[PDB]
């Protein structure tokens, strides 16, 4: 039991940054949701319709 | 001369079962070590 719960807290150790890579997807998939896949310019780019 | 002798190793082959019995209860402890840390 002990080697299984180091094994788990090591899991939780190595996950720290792929959580916070998921956090900005579901954010983006968030906001894209929110706004209506109707994104404003924020950079510069001269666009042609 | 030989039933002393069958007997005299059978005072060994005791030991022989015990050791018999640790191993399998070393195999089994270890398929239990296995099954509960490794398969997630």
């Amino acid at each position: 039991v002990e080697l299984y719960r180091a094994l788990d807290a090591y899991r939780a150790r190595i996950a720290v940054e792929y959580v916070l890579i998921r956090a900005v997807r579901d954010e983006i998939y968030a906001v894209l949701r929110r706004d209506g896949g109707a994104l404003p310019q924020r950079f510069a780019c001269h666009v042609s319709r | 001369v030989l039933t002393q002798n069958v007997l005299s190793a059978l005072e060994i082959l005791r030991l022989v079962r015990l050791d018999l019995r640790q191993l399998a209860q070393s195999v089994q402890d270890t398929i239990q070590h296995m099954r509960f840390l490794y398969l997630l």
